[PDB]
């Protein structure tokens, strides 16, 4: 029945980042989007979201 | 000693009307604005612009590009479109030179 | 007079954080008989400054100093009128701040008033009463004389 719990979680749901410290609760649990490829301006910048306190926060 | 401007000073030249405008550089570090040093910025990294003029800050795609609430967004919903024009040649003719 | 702002500073740091800029350096700086927090940024390559350094600054409305307004404009010519030329290093700005300690509801102690001097920032703290003389968005002549 333990076994079980791993077996049908799946859905790949987290990517499980766990790097950038946040900067309103100061918890690692974050995740990452990489979107906006090329175009004319606006390059592939990094948006990392909290997801305990709701904070995001540039990569810059 | 000897009479130097600055890049900004001619640069508020360019700024036509008296916009008013906030933006961000894209090196601006996350925790000057939480700490101490949130006006007096150490890299230069908070765009701020008064009355027409700009005070301080580095200009970018983000305060210059094709965003919502941008320079050119605000000199366009506050001046019209021929004045927004002119913004656009000067500033392409005199950061060529 | 129009003269807002005279004190005597001591160089304390010079660029804490790290070097930003080639040509400007930001320094930080105690004075003395007023206790008054001073951050400048100045143009190092033109005016070298070392630890340690005592400079008078001078913080006026005007450089005529004789009630005169000026334009605002640069006028070369006019050099005549006996402009306070005993400084060497002399800055125009725009103050653009002014922040208080307090939350408004009985009083102020202390200001901190923000100039920017064509995009060369300042900040500079102390009590209301020297203070007093700042008003938000007017013009203002930074001059300052290295002592020996
Ligand atoms: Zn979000």
């Amino acid at each position: 029945k333990e076994a079980i719990r791993e077996h049908q979680m799946a859905k790949t749901g987290g990517t499980q980042t766990d790097l950038f410290t946040c900067g309103k609760c100061k918890k690692k649990n974050c995740t990452y989007t990489q979107v906006q490829t090329r175009s004319a301006d606006e390059p592939m910048t990094t948006f990392v979201v909290c997801n305990e306190c709701g904070n995001r926060w540039k990569f810059c | 000693p000897r009479p130097l401007w600055t890049g900004k000073q001619i640069f508020s030249l360019i700024i036509p009307g008296h916009i008013n405008c906030i933006r961000t550089h894209s090196t601006h570090p996350d925790d000057e604005d939480s700490g101490p040093y949130k006006h007096i910025s150490p890299g230069d990294t908070k765009v701020v612009v008064e009355n027409g003029e700009l005070i301080m800050g580095i200009l970018c795609k983000k305060s210059l590009g094709t965003s919502a609430g941008s320079l050119v967004h605000i000199s366009y919903l506050e001046m019209g479109h021929d004045i927004t024009r002119l913004f656009y040649s000067n500033i392409q003719t005199v950061i060529n030179n | 007079a129009g003269i807002l702002f005279e004190d005597i500073f001591d160089v304390k740091d010079i660029d804490p954080e790290g070097k930003k800029f080639d040509r400007v350096s930001r320094l930080h700086c105690e004075s003395e008989s007023f206790k008054m927090d001073l951050i400048l940024d100045v143009n190092i390559q033109i005016y070298p400054v070392d630890l340690g350094d005592k400079f008078r600054l001078v913080i006026a409305s005007t450089l005529y100093e004789d009630g005169t307004l000026d334009d605002g404009e640069y006028n070369p010519t006019d050099d005549r009128p006996s402009r306070a030329d005993q400084f060497e290093y002399v800055m125009y700005g725009k103050v653009y701040r002014i922040e208080g300690d307090e939350t408004s509801t009985e009083a102020a102690t202390r200001l901190s008033a923000y100039v920017s001097y064509g995009g060369l920032l300042m900040r500079l703290q102390g009590d209301a009463n020297n203070l007093h003389g700042f008003e938000v968005d007017s013009r203002v002549y930074l001059l300052m004389k290295k002592l020996a």
